[PDB]
RNA sequence: AGGCAUAAGGGAGCUUGACUGCGAGACCUACAAGUCGAGCAGGGUCGAAAGACGGACUUAGUGAUCCGGUGGUUCCGCAUG
RNA sequence: GACAAUGGUAGGAGAGCGUUCUAAGGGCGUUGAAGCAUGAUCGUAAGGACAUGUGGAGCGCUUAGAAGUGAGAAUGCCGGUG
RNA sequence: AAGCAGUAAAUGUGGAGCCGUAGCGAAAGCGAGUCUGAAUAGGGCGUUUAGUAUUUGGUCGUAGACCCGAAACCAGGUGAU
RNA sequence: GUAGCGGCGAGCGAAACGGGAAGAGCCCAAACCAUGGGGUUGUAGGACACUCUCAAAGGACGACAUUAGACGAAUCAUCUGGAAAGAUGAAUCAAAGAAGGUAAUAAUCCUGUAGUCGAAAAUGUUGUCUCUCUUGAGUGGAUCCUGAGUACGACGGAGCACGUGAAAUUCCGUCGGAAUCUGGGAGGACCAUCUCCUAAGGCUAAAUACUCUCUAGUGACCGAUAGUGAACCAGUACCGUGAGGGAAAGGUGAAAAGCACCCCGGAAGGGGAGUGAAAUAGAACCUGAAACCGUGUGCU
């Protein structure tokens, strides 16, 4: 129940795979942080990646 | 002539052709359930062990009162072919078989102003013609069809619906001066 | 459905214009200091399935 | 005569159904035998491989590749031809088409298989070395 | 174990056939395998020569397939080189 | 005609009988169909007829075709009764 | 073949496609030959040339696959009267 | 069942070409103007210069269709009969010889069918009129736009027929990180030449899949242990705390004419008399097998 704000970056499933490649599945989550995004009305926090904090907030 | 008219009636083609014409007539239209399909099961009706009586799985079973079939009517069809040479040659024979005999007789295109079975059937007995007869006319016919369609045995069709099944279903032909021209140009 | 071909099979035998099969010889691989030149230079040549193998499989081998 | 019919003889058979009887001779056992894996429904070792011994084509090893860019031809003989008349400029469509050939797998090709004892003027894509010369026995010069 | 004193046992001189391409035919054998093999072509060693030589007197000293590694070459190399 | 053969499980091959439905043909049926019962009938077998009672409205025969096509065993299933 | 027309019909049309008339080689490739090979020297496979379409029967394959019968395993839920 | 993928095992398994059903394309961002105009793309298009004649979204607008219906040809008599449709004589209709019923087997007895006529009202689909709404082009080439934390790479995965493989083409996570028309991508590693296309925004009908429901209709489909579990007051008796499991059960006769009255009996049930063609058709009601249970006798 969490995602980017700026973009819809969301955690995902996948194997895992061993030496003999047996799988189990794991997850893939993405890199979020609370930051108060200074949004119109208020600065908010949320969940924004650290992708879409590279270049312009 | 005598490609069409003459040749020898050929009966183990024009068997395969009327078996055919009658496999592909059938609907098949008939299912049973089977385990699967049978409502309820799902559940063992006792022990497998330590009761007197025999072991079983489900209460529908193919040997319990109320179970699905083992085998039996699946929704399939029938119909199949054969080569086309083999269906011309059918669709001749059950022509020069009428011709052996005197099954056909012709006669010119008929006069109608609308449908009326009276005079048809009057036609129809003043050329001493036995009960079933094939009125096979040139093209699809209105004054025609209609007027004979009420009879018992009379059954109109046109060259482009000429069948091995019904030319050998009748006894007496009644063709046109044109339509016959059309079959000899058609049927090879 | 379609019967499916022996794919393992295709790639080991090929069909002579007879109905019988050219196989390709065993013992040709590796450890070749352990066998005679007239041993050697005889698995080079190829051969044909017996009857046997024709028995056991021939329609594994029926679209080739 | 749809009243009487008769197939032609030796035509049709009734199906063998087993399980009904011993005076048939396929009732108690239906032709299985007695206990085993092929006595069994749906029981059998399946085709080839088996379950134990190394099977053959498993055993044997693999030969050759396969090529992408094969290009086999129509193959031809001097006897399709023989079916035509002199003059007779031939055409790889023409040829398809006096119930020779039916597919151009990629061209066709003139074998010799046979003699001419005719006079055409042949015009393929890939010829013999025997085909050729017998062709320009009985003049009508070849091309590609 | 069967053979070997014509030696197949011992010694000496030279030498590398413990060669390349095969192979009518046969033995064995469920199959895969195994065994033998005259003769032909190419290149040679020993002998004056006729000839012999495709390891060892014979029968044990071995291990499919797939997979990976090294050498070579007429092959193929996904529009084209 | 003459001569030969004719025990048989697993198993292979062939020829048939019967049920249900379909097409065509040709029948029968309240002056009584199927069905059931009874018999001392006919065929090499599976089977078929006929007479007789009961029954009260549908059934066979010929040639083909199509099968949910044949039951004494499954501590089978359901019902009835010992 | 699909499709199109046609009584949910047979039929008509529809030659995309499939098999066969040519094989041999891993392939390039040659072709009544080809491949191995320095060499049809020999050898292997071929030149068998009658096949193809539909269907009856027998057998096999993918399907539950002649029928009945587990101990179990997994997913969702129901239960502390 | 090809290429190919595969402890190269068991298995998995394409696509383009070709033949068909159906078949239309459009709107944005940016450059440039005054939130509106402006503009859509690869034969490179647009802005700027020359002229030069689904695609916006609602509404009004008459013919068919669905939702009840109507007319609808033509037969009598004799025998058996309980009763005629049967049978025997003759007669007629038919664009109507579907089928159901009727005291037995009906083209002509009824309900119908062919065929034709019918719609206050409601809804549905198509026709034109209204209301809309729209300026379309053609050359040029200075310069200006043509989707950026994007494509791509690295590491770990998923998916493509393709198991990480020499893995091209795509998606995801985490990091690094581009070019801007001689630009960029693809043509199964990669490179160069050619050939094709123009990503990083979107919207699009038809051919296609299915059937809870409705309307006709079909069946070499069942016919009461079959067919839906359920032909019958069935998801019901019943079973379980619960989720849940789940049956059995049709047939008098043409018509109830369903047995007045008498007798035995407390009644139930009988025996008569009746109804009926038939009561051993009496509501437990078509036929009525076998098991089983009885009564009598011919031989023993």
């Amino acid at each position: 129940g969490k995602q980017c704000f700026v973009t819809g970056r969301k955690a995902s499933t996948g194997n895992r795979r061993s030496h003999a490649l047996n799988s189990t599945k794991r997850r893939w989550n993405a890199n979020l942080q609370k930051v108060r995004i200074l949004v119109d009305g208020k600065p908010k926090k949320v969940w924004v990646s650290a992708r879409a904090l590279k270049s312009g907030k | 002539s005598d490609a069409v008219f003459g040749i020898e009636p050929n009966n183990s083609v024009l068997f395969e052709a009327i078996n055919l014409q009658r496999a592909s007539l059938r609907q098949g239209t008939h299912a049973v359930k089977n385990r699967s399909a049978v409502s309820g099961g799902g559940r063992k009706p006792w022990k497998q062990k330590g009761t007197g009586r025999a072991r079983q799985g489900t209460i529908r079973a193919p040997q319990w009162r109320g179970g699905g079939i083992v085998f039996g009517p699946t929704p399939r069809s029938y119909a199949y072919k054969m080569p086309k040479k083999m269906r011309r040659l059918a669709l001749r024979s059950a022509l020069s078989f009428k011709v052996q005999e005197n099954g056909l007789t012709v006669v010119d295109a008929f006069n109608f102003e609308a449908p009326k079975t009276k005079e048809f059937k009057n036609v129809l007995s003043t050329l001493e013609q036995p009960k079933k007869v094939l009125v096979v006319t040139e093209n699809e016919d209105v004054n025609v069809e209609l007027s004979a369609r009420n009879i018992p045995g009379v059954q109109v069709t046109t060259a482009q619906g000429l069948n091995v099944l019904d030319i050998t279903n009748a006894d007496s032909l009644v063709i046109t001066e044109a339509a016959a021209k059309k079959v000899e140009e058609v049927l090879g | 459905p379609k019967m499916k071909t022996h794919r393992g099979a295709a790639k080991r035998v090929k069909r002579t214009a007879s109905g019988q099969l050219k196989r390709s010889r065993a013992f040709t691989s590796h450890l070749f200091a352990n066998k005679s030149t007239k041993q050697k230079r005889q698995l080079r040549k190829a051969r044909l399935v017996s009857k046997s193998d024709m028995k056991r499989v021939k329609q594994l081998l029926a679209y080739k | 005569k749809l009243h009487e019919l008769k197939p032609a003889e030796g035509s049709r058979k009734e199906r063998n159904r087993v399980g009904r009887g011993v005076a048939t001779g396929n009732g108690k056992t239906s032709g299985r035998g007695h206990k085993g894996q092929k006595a069994r429904s749906g029981g059998g070792v399946r085709p080839g491989f088996e379950g134990g011994q190394l099977p053959l084509f498993r055993r044997l090893p693999k030969r050759g590749f396969t090529n992408i860019n094969r290009k086999e031809y129509a193959i031809v003989n001097l006897d399709q031809l023989n079916k035509f008349e002199d003059g007779t400029e031939v055409t790889p469509a023409l040829l398809v088409e006096s119930g020779v050939v039916k597919n151009e797998k990629s061209g066709i090709k003139i074998l010799g298989n046979g003699s001419l004892d005719k006079k055409l003027t042949v015009k393929a894509h890939k010829f013999s070395a025997s085909a050729a010369e017998a062709i320009d026995a009985k003049g009508g010069a070849h091309e590609v």
